[PDB]
């Protein structure tokens, strides 16, 4: 659909 | 010797003028991110972005990671503004603070996963196994394909990366081969900062 993103850290 | 750019995190609407921009100024614009690509233009705020695949692979490659604002403001004037004033500075790993992008192209003589070996083990979501493997490889890391493909040779550090998010046991691993087992987010975080965060908080509890 659109481009994948990547949320939160560790 | 060549300028080649790729876009990340735009709508189809905003992509249009990056295309119109490309042809106007003779700049090569590519669909997907390659190894020739020297420029990663992506959406920000005035200059923070969201973490995309192309984002990580740009920082990893030592590319110029420049905002989409670079295009909007160089059309608003008339001439091509020099990207150097427009490179990104964060996302939500790093605030607009720890500008990883700059740090990467400047520290290539000194990669982050330099003396390490990495197995990308198991399923992953919206980042294909091999694509991640490549991101790691760019940042000085040596990729391993099975867990029993780690080196006897003593100078090396084995590290197994798993995305747990995409399973349904994986506290298992530790038993099979003896190397730290970390979430994918350790790779991701390390590239975004270009710093190589230590394994502590990314370590996955294992079942003995």
């Amino acid at each position: 659909p659109q481009s994948p993103t990547f949320p939160e850290a560790g | 010797k060549r300028m080649s750019m790729v876009v990340s995190g735009l709508t189809p609407e905003e992509f249009m003028l990056v295309y119109k921009f490309a042809r106007k100024h003779h700049i090569t614009l590519t669909n997907l991110i390659t190894e020739e690509t020297t420029h990663v233009v992506m959406k920000t705020d005035a200059f923070v972005c969201e973490r995309t695949l192309k984002y990580f692979l740009g920082i990893a490659g030592g590319k110029w990671v420049v905002s989409y604002f670079w295009v909007t403001q160089s059309i608003k004037e008339r001439k091509m503004l020099n990207e150097h004033d427009f490179e990104v500075r964060g996302d939500v790993v790093n605030g607009r603070n720890h500008q990883g992008p700059k740090r990467a192209r400047e520290s290539q003589d000194r990669k982050i996963f330099r003396g390490l070996e990495i197995c990308c083990y198991g399923p992953f979501t919206n980042m294909p196994t091999d694509q991640l493997e490549w991101m790691v490889q760019l940042c000085g890391a040596s990729v391993v394909k099975e867990l029993s493909s780690f080196t006897l040779g003593t100078g090396v550090h084995p590290i197994v990366v798993v995305q747990p998010d995409a399973w349904t046991g994986f506290h298992a691993i530790g038993q099979m081969c003896e190397a730290p087992v970390v979430t994918r987010e350790w790779v991701l975080d390390s590239v975004a900062l270009y710093q190589c965060q230590e394994l502590d908080t990314y370590l996955i509890p294992q079942i003995p």
